[PDB]
């Protein structure tokens, strides 16, 4: 029915949030930009982070799994990983 | 007919199912107004409720207390 | 029905001589050719039975059962050449000689005319039984299951024995024409109540009755396949047929000596289903759904109407088809992951398709689903019942409310959910274990087509 | 403040709101240390078990068996004649058949009574 | 199983079982499809109460009601022939006491 | 029609009315009357006319089995299984013919109940009245026999019914 | 519904009508002569018509006459407003004539409410 | 779900975990974006105000009355994904999830429907079988001589090697199957 | 016993509809309300009333399932009001289609709804019956209203809130068609059956006004 | 096409033989099948013997 995701709509969509966030300079955020080392956030920040994330693709992070979610290219790996996206 | 996704917009539209969906509201508006037009007394009722306290006496058969 | 008996005694040699490795082909096809010339009997009169000769009759009673045990061989040969491919030529020929012997007690039973031949041959069944159960039984406990059948049956039925010669030495003649028109009032005596007690007894513990059958689910469980749906199908059968023949001499004393056995029977169907709601064995699941129908069965014939009658004969095949099919269904899953426990195996659904349309239609045959004979027979004995009492409908509707509870409960369980992941020993089902499914279901369906030839004399 | 919540068997208390989940002595910490420890050593060999490539069948459990065991074939042995079970086997073995008894007994002489006195209406009752 | 952790990677993730872990005598009832007992938003005598006083107060009104019916003020309905004696299978042999209903 | 007797299943004659039509619109229901009668009546009715042809070319008979009247239980010796036997025999053949009337009754019962449609509770009274007769007779016959019912236990209870009609008729007279 | 209900209720029973016994009051009570009601259809008409025993009132010929309208004009399923009416008129005056029932039922019992509490003051003086 | 779980959780992760399920309910709570918004800011504003606390004692009764008041102000139907465990679309699709041994009972002729794929099948399975020693012999070579103490594997140390306990985790049924 | 059953139930579960979050739960408890609505018909002895009803509640309730389940697969199998939002605009026809199953459903003046719960309402109050049983079912036809209106408001009215990733699309041959079939008859149905049938009940032609009026003043 | 093969067997053939067994068959027996006697009006035309079932009497017409 959806269309399929694919990594790089992934990696894109990720960004596209995270450039809307106004704690997060735009223009100094990579794919590998740690949110804590070089972002300049804390706990609640990321979990506001994780908890849009989940607003955007419409499923659930447990919070086993989205406390370690420290990296953009983190996220895209857990999401395509739990989507079944290889392409 | 195929419909592209859109992120964050609004979705592209047709103008064949607008046109379907005005005239379907049309037509039932259109059913209601005529219907009430011509029998609007199975809403606002058809005989009037009598008053039982206008009834006479003597036409209900009661006779004076002293009799 | 020396055309029927003479065959089976045919058999024995057929498969004392045949190849070692034809013994299961000529078995099956010469069985099936049995039950096809036993359907003949199912043309009875309306007023009387059909009387052959001095020593066997035959009446709208023993015809369906007579087919049913006919129709059954066949089906227990099939389980049998399942679960014992490696046996050895000698003991496959020494279980097949075991199943047509107790066959042809069976035959011998339903079709004896008298009582003490009757007794001598449903006493004889014990023989075979005991021999498969303790012998090709897989696990420990089959001994002591073997050991709690033979001893229960026994011990109820000795002094039925005891009551039948001296009904004899009384009267002059065990004929049961003879019974039938000759028959005297029971009166109301200490003697006639012992009488009475000795002969009902011994039907009873054969029945089982709810007190006296913890042996049904110690031999059912523990005996091989054949054993369990010879023992299920027809052998809980013979307390039926017996009571529903011995009731003749024992008016009107049944009117006053009923009231504890229908208030153990209503009861113990009560919880004996609430006891299937919490097992966590499929056999044993199956074993009590078997003991609250044969309790249902036990009122029927307690409450002895017209009606009760034909809805106890009907009910009694119904039961019986439908248990066969359900220890068929539970011995596949057995034989797939060597556990009878219900909750190793799931998804089966899922990994077993055709299995699971058999399961589901196995399940609404055994709780009662209209039009089935099943249904029918339920059906008559709570209309019966009602007439008796207004009571036995609360009583009737609750058990009913658990039977589905229950059976849906099993099937849940064993097909739908998430398949268990480290089982991978699934194998697709076999040909023989759909066609064995098959033909356990067809004949039912075709009975509810045709339902007067279930319904016994009184119809 | 808030109303408290009061936990019952059918309504259990949840995890945060227990008492003894926020005083933590270190000798609990020690044993959730051991409670994990034992259930990592049994996870792991049911993986090995699990991932075998040259396995083929079932995995039996001897939790599963234990339990199997223990809800039939080890209660009769451990049984004792106690006053409680005593009593509880009789009240739940013997009265409701009295109880069912006296019931119909009841209905059918009430229902027989009114046959001998003829004031039954039977009209139409054919079947029976 | 309800009350327990659904994120954990458990062994049969429907039952919510470990392999080797010792099982619940009531297992067999307390199973995701059976009696559930995980915590409620209302407190289970709270609910108890609103549950039987809503029932009960419906009960008692229901009575209410009853011992006081709403009705129209209009007499009982008239029909001919002696409140259709024939028509609702009177013996026509017998005499029915006359019903005479008049003008007004 | 003369596959059934009119007297035994009776049927009272069908006034259909006659069409008065009062616009000129015309009836959906006629046109697919027509229809119908076009397209499956007229093959039905060939293939009827072709499967009688090929029957009457083979025309055979069967009969209705007869028999005799025998000496009852009344008549019969006490423990004289010949007699007995004969007797149960005709009366078990009786029991089934009276259930047979019985079903017959029940049948004009329903039939008529659903002829009359709304009227029934006053255009049905002559038939109730014959089925409560029935009944009540079949009911008296063979009320409370049970399972193992027989002609020696029809007696006894005719000879008590019999005994507590005599007693209320002198205490009567009395 | 109404004012009778809370009259009945929180007010004077005893006064009010009981709408299971009514009448209490002979028919001719107040009425020098009074005319029984007139039936239009008849018992066999009514009977082959089919009429519902509910339906079988004094208002049975307008109902016959709008079947037989609905009848004959099938397709055209607009054509019968006049019978329609003329049914509708008819259970119009069949129920303001049970409201005058009810009214004389009320009246009759208030006034003799007041004979008795005349007759009570008499008495005590 | 994918990671181990460890032997309890910190106040850090305590706290965390109560912010997300406060903030969850909330939503619920506050249907419209910009009163979420407004909420969430507050709520936010709450834990900022209690973020800097020396006594663990004090940051521990914090804790417990937040979880009691947000125990009796939760909303009894909250917002649940349709794929979370309390969703109306969870284990939906589990039905048609069929396992690889499942699908190696085939008949041949099945087999020989789908050529290409049963050689891949069969390098993967080579693959397999080629694996399990060294992965059990890595397994037993680092785990401590008491056992487990975590349910953690360890990661492929070699170039030719596989990561122990790796099949069924690379083999599962996609979470779409048909 | 079957009017204080179905005055109970209706009032029951039209009380637990109007604060319901799943769309498919709201409509099963319309559905529950409007089956009490029928028994509380056949308890004052109005039997050809609760068939008519049956009749038309079949039409425009299985209309409001097939709308409710058109959203749901267009929003990836979402069923929360709370995350539906826009939809007026964003779906035109099923829009259109709900807001004509929900006039109907509540007794619009003239549409098939009208037909059956308008008498049944009026010969409810011109009945010997309970009077709790009354007040009940006038009560049940108000929370009718209320949760017709949260549908509506909760599901077409304000702004999006459903994922970014818009994937509406209801341009599908079949569902408009059966949902058009099915909105021709949650009009003209209800005419057509009550103008077809013979009479068979004495009809309520005198009431006083504000009782003739209730079910719209309550509405 | 299609709709026209449908047609012919699917709906042809049913009543067809539905006709054949409730013609010959079902109407074979007594009372098997039973209608309602139709509804008789006055002023009508009894078809059966061309009888005339009179009208009723003059209505005590109002308005
Ligand atoms: C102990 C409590 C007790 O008596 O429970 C009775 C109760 C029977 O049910 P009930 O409805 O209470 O009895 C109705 C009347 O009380 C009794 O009925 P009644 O008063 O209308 O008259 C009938 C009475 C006429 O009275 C007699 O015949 C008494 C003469 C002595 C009979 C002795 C038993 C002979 C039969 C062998 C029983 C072996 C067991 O019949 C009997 O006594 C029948 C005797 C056989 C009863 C059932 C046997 C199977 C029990 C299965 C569970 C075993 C554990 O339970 C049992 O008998 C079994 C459990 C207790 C043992
Ligand atoms: C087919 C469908 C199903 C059918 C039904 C199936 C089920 C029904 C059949 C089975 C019925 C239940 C079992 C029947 C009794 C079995 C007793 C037995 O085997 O005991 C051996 C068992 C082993 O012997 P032990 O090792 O020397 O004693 C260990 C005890 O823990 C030592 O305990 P303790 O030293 O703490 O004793 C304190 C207390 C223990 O008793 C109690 O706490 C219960 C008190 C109420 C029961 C007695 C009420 C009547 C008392 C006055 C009787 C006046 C008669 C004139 O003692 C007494 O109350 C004094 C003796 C009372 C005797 C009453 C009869 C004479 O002893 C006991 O269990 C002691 C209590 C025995 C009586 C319990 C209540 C029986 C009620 C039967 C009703 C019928
Ligand atoms: C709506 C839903 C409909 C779904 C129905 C699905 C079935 C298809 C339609 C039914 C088939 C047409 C009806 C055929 C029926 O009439 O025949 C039945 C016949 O069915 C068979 O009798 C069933 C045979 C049952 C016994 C089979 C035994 C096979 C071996 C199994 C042995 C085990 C049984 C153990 C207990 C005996 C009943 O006999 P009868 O109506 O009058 O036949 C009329 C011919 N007459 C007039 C000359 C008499
Ligand atoms: C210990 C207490 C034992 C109670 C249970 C009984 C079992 C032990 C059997 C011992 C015999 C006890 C009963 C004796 C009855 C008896 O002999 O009389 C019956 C009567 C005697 O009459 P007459 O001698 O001819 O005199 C004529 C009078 N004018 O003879 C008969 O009717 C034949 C009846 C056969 C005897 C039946 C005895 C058993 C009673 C039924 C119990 C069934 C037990 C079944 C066990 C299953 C469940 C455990
Ligand atoms: C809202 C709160 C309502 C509170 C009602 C309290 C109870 C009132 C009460 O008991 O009224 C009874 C009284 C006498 O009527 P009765 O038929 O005797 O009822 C007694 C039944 N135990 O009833 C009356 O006085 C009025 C009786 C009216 C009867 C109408 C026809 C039935
Ligand atoms: P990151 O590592 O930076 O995280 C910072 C943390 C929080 C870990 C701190 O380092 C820390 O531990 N600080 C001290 C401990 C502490 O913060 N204690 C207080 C926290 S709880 C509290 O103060 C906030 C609770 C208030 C809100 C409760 C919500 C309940 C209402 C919910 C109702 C449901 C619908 C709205």
């Amino acid at each position: 029915d959806a269309p399929p995701l694919t990594l790089e709509a992934i990696k894109d969509r990720v960004l596209y949030v995270l450039k809307l966030y106004d704690k997060i300079d735009p223009e100094k955020l990579s794919v590998n930009s740690h949110f804590m080392k070089d972002l300049g956030l804390d706990s609640l920040d990321q979990v506001e982070i994780i908890m849009a994330m989940e607003d955007e693709f419409g499923f659930e992070i447990p919070d086993i799994d989205a406390e370690k979610l420290m990296c953009p290219q983190e996220i895209v790996d857990y999401i395509a990983d739990k989507k079944d996206v290889y392409e | 007919v195929h419909i592209e996704p859109r992120y964050r917009q609004f979705p592209q539209l047709t103008r064949s199912q607008l046109i379907q969906a005005e005239f379907f509201s049309a037509t039932m508006w259109f059913w209601i107004l005529w219907r009430f037009w011509h029998d609007s007394d199975a809403v606002l009722g058809h005989f009037p409720y009598p008053d039982p306290s206008q009834w006479t006496d003597e036409e209900l058969g009661i006779l004076p207390d002293d009799e | 029905m020396l055309k029927i008996i003479i065959p089976t005694t045919m058999l024995l040699p057929m498969t004392w001589m045949s190849k070692h490795n034809m013994i299961w082909i000529n078995a099956t096809v010469h069985s099936l050719l049995i039950s096809l010339i036993s359907l003949s009997l199912l043309n009875q009169l309306g007023e009387n039975s059909l009387n052959f000769s001095l020593t066997f009759f035959s009446d709208s009673l023993s015809a369906p059962l007579l087919v049913l045990t006919t129709w059954l061989l066949p089906l227990m040969l099939m389980a049998s050449q399942s679960h014992l491919s490696k046996e050895t030529t000698t003991r496959k020929k020494l279980y097949i000689t075991m199943l047509i012997l107790l066959q042809l007690f069976l035959i011998m039973t339903f079709t004896a005319t008298e009582l003490i031949l009757f007794y001598i041959l449903f006493e004889a069944t014990l023989v075979p039984t005991l021999i498969i159960i303790t012998r090709w039984g897989n696990q420990t406990e089959r001994l002591n299951a073997g050991l709690y059948f033979l001893f229960y049956t026994l011990a109820g039925s000795l002094p039925l024995l005891v009551a039948l010669v001296y009904i004899q030495n009384t009267t002059g003649s065990l004929n049961f024409l003879i019974i039938h028109y000759w028959s005297h009032p029971l009166s109301n005596s200490w003697s006639n109540i012992f009488m009475w007690l000795a002969c009902i007894m011994a039907f009873m513990v054969k029945m089982p009755l709810y007190g006296l059958h913890l042996w049904l689910p110690k031999a059912h469980v523990e005996a091989p396949i054949a054993g369990s749906m010879v023992l299920a199908a027809v052998l809980l059968k013979l307390g039926g047929y017996g009571m529903m023949r011995i009731t003749t001499i024992l008016n009107p004393l049944t009117n006053y000596m009923a009231y504890p056995f229908l208030m153990l029977s209503m009861w113990g169907m009560i919880m004996t289903s609430s006891i299937c709601l919490r097992q966590t064995d499929l056999k044993s699941l199956i074993a009590y759904s078997s003991v609250s129908h044969m309790a249902l069965v036990i009122v029927a014939i307690m409450i002895q109407t017209p009606w009760s009658f034909m809805g106890a004969t009907a009910l009694m095949i119904a039961h019986g088809l439908t248990s066969s099919m359900l220890f068929c269904l539970a011995n596949t899953n057995y034989e797939r992951v060597h556990s009878r426990t219900m909750i190793l195996a799931r998804g089966l659904q899922t990994l077993l398709p055709l299995m699971a349309t058999w399961w589901l239609v196995a399940s609404l045959t055994n709780l009662a689903l209209p039009p089935s004979i099943n249904l029918i027979g339920e059906l008559f004995i709570i209309t019966a019942s009602f007439s008796w009492s207004n009571i036995t409908i609360i009583l009737m509707g609750m058990n009913m409310m658990i039977t589905a509870l229950y059976s849906l409960y099993m099937l849940i369980t064993t097909q739908r959910g998430k398949y268990t992941h480290h089982i991978n020993n699934i194998k697709p089902s076999f040909t023989r274990e759909n066609a064995l499914m098959a033909l356990h279901i067809l004949p039912l369906l075709l009975l509810t087509l045709n339902p007067k030839m279930i319904l016994g004399p009184l119809y | 403040s808030f109303p408290k919540y009061k936990p019952s068997r059918l309504a259990t208390l949840p995890a945060t709101l227990d008492p003894a989940e926020y005083d933590i002595s270190p000798e609990t910490r020690k044993a959730q240390a051991e409670r994990l420890a034992i259930r990592s050593r049994l996870k792991r060999e049911y993986l090995l078990q699990y991932n075998d490539p040259n396995r083929l069948g079932v995995i039996e459990d001897p939790a599963l068996i234990r339990w199997t065991y223990a809800r039939s074939a080890n209660i009769y042995p451990n049984f004792r004649p106690t006053p409680k079970t005593s009593l509880l086997g009789a009240l739940f073995g013997i009265g409701p058949l009295f109880f069912w008894y006296y019931v119909f007994k009841t209905d059918r002489d009430k229902k027989e009574k009114l046959i001998q006195e003829g004031k039954l209406d039977q009209t139409f009752n054919i079947s029976y | 199983q309800q009350e327990r952790d659904p994120w954990y990677d458990w062994d049969h993730p429907d039952l919510r079982l470990n392999w080797g872990e010792p099982i619940h005598w009531d297992l067999d009832m307390y199973i995701r499809n059976r009696v559930d007992t995980s915590p409620t938003p209302v407190s289970w005598n709270t609910m108890c109460k609103h549950l039987f006083g809503f029932v009960a107060f419906m009960l008692f009104m229901f009575w209410v009601g009853e011992i006081y019916p709403s009705y129209q003020p209009v007499g009982p309905k008239q029909y001919p022939y002696n409140d259709l004696y024939l028509e609702r299978g009177g013996d026509p042999t017998k005499e029915p006491e006359p019903v005479v209903h008049y003008e007004i | 029609p003369d596959s059934w007797d009119k007297d035994v299943y009776p049927e009272p004659p069908r006034r259909t009315p006659a069409p008065a039509p009062q616009t000129s619109l015309p009836n959906p229901v006629t046109y697919l009357t027509k229809i119908f009668d076009l397209l499956v009546d007229r093959p039905v009715t060939l293939a009827r006319e072709f499967i009688e042809q090929q029957h009457a070319k083979n025309r055979y008979y069967y009969y209705h089995r007869e028999f005799r009247r025998v000496p009852d239980i009344t008549e019969c010796e006490e423990k004289d299984i010949l007699c007995m036997f004969e007797a149960e025999m005709q009366w078990r053949r009786d029991y089934k013919v009276d259930q047979e009337i019985v079903n017959i009754i029940q049948e004009r019962l329903k039939a008529c109940q659903q002829r009359e449609g709304e009227s029934y509770r006053q255009n049905c009274a002559k038939e109730l009245e014959q089925f409560t007769q029935v009944s009540k007779a079949f009911q008296d016959r063979y009320s409370d026999l049970g399972a193992h019912y027989s002609a020696r236990k029809c007696l006894a209870k005719q000879k008590q019914r019999m005994l507590a009609e005599r007693k209320a008729a002198k205490e009567a007279a009395a | 519904m109404g004012a009778h209900l809370a009259r009945r209720y929180l007010g004077d029973a005893s006064k009010e009508p009981d709408p299971l016994r009514m009448p209490t009051f002979p028919p001719d009570y107040g009425f020098p002569e009074r005319k029984e009601r007139e039936m239009v259809a008849t018992q066999q008409e009514m009977n082959d018509a089919q009429l519902m025993l509910q339906q079988r009132d004094y208002c049975a010929h307008y109902l016959i006459q709008l079947l037989k309208c609905k009848r004959d004009s099938f397709p055209n399923f607009l054509a019968c407003k006049h019978e329609q009416h003329d049914w509708d008129y008819c259970e119009h005056l069949d129920y303001v004539k049970r409201m005058k029932e009810f009214e004389r039922e009320r009246r009759l019992l208030q006034r003799k409410k007041r004979r008795e509490q005349r007759e009570a003051e008499m008495a005590r003086g | 779900a994918f990671s181990a779980p460890a032997a309890y959780l910190t106040h850090q992760q305590k706290v965390l975990r109560l912010y997300k399920r406060a903030l969850r309910h909330l939503e619920s709570w506050c249907v419209h974006r910009d009163k979420y918004r407004y909420f969430a800011c507050l709520m936010r504003a709450r834990f900022d105000e209690h973020k800097n606390e020396k006594d663990m004692v004090k940051a521990t009764q914090l804790l417990r009355q937040a979880e009691e008041e947000f125990w009796y102000g939760q909303h009894p139907q909250p917002y649940i994904f349709p794929e979370s465990p309390g969703g109306t679309s969870y284990e939906r699709y589990e039905c048609y999830k069929v396992p690889e041994w499942c699908l190696d009972d085939w008949h041949p002729s099945e087999k020989a429907m789908y050529p290409d794929y049963f050689a891949k099948r069969e390098q993967w399975k080579r693959l397999r079988r080629e694996s399990w020693e060294r992965e059990v012999k890595q397994l037993q070579e680092e785990t401590p001589p008491g056992g487990p103490r975590t349910e953690a594997l360890p990661p492929a140390r070699k170039e030719g090697d596989l990561p122990p306990l790796w099949w069924h985790i690379v083999t599962r049924p996609r979470e779409r199957p048909m | 016993m079957t009017l204080c059953l179905g005055a109970i139930t209706t009032l029951f579960t039209a009380l637990c509809a109007i604060t319901q979050n799943d769309i498919k739960k709201i409509v099963a408890f319309s559905t529950s309300s409007q089956l009490g609505l029928m028994m509380v018909t056949i308890g004052i002895n109005q039997p050809h009333l609760a068939f008519l009803h049956i009749c038309m509640h079949a039409f425009f309730k299985a209309m409001l399932f097939m709308c409710s389940g058109s959203i749901i697969h267009s929003l990836n199998d979402e069923q929360d009001i709370r995350k539906m939002g826009g939809l007026y605009k964003a779906m035109p026809f099923t829009t259109t289609a709900l807001i004509i199953g929900s006039l109907a459903l509540t007794g619009m003046p003239y549409l098939t709804g009208f037909y059956s719960k308008d008498l049944i309402i009026e010969a409810v109050n011109m009945s010997y019956t309970n009077a709790w049983a009354l007040l009940m079912t006038l009560i049940a036809t108000s929370l009718t209203a209320a949760y017709s209106t949260r549908i509506i408001f909760f599901a077409f009215l304000g702004k999006p809130r459903f994922p970014p990733l818009v994937l509406i699309n209801e341009n599908n041959p079949l569902l408009i068609n059966s949902i058009k079939r099915l909105l021709i008859g949650s009009i003209f149905a209800g005419f057509i059956i009550s103008n077809n049938i013979p009479p068979m009940t004495v009809p309520n032609t005198t009431m006083p006004l504000y009782m003739k009026m209730t079910a719209l003043i309550v509405t | 096409y299609r709709h026209s093969i449908f047609a012919v067997t699917h709906v042809l053939i049913p009543v067809w033989i539905i006709h054949y067994y409730l013609k010959y068959h079902v109407t074979a027996k007594p009372y098997t099948v039973v209608e309602r006697k139709p509804r008789i009006f006055p002023g009508d035309t009894i078809l059966e013997t061309g009888e005339v079932i009179p009208l009723m009497k003059e209505f005590p017409d109002q308005h």
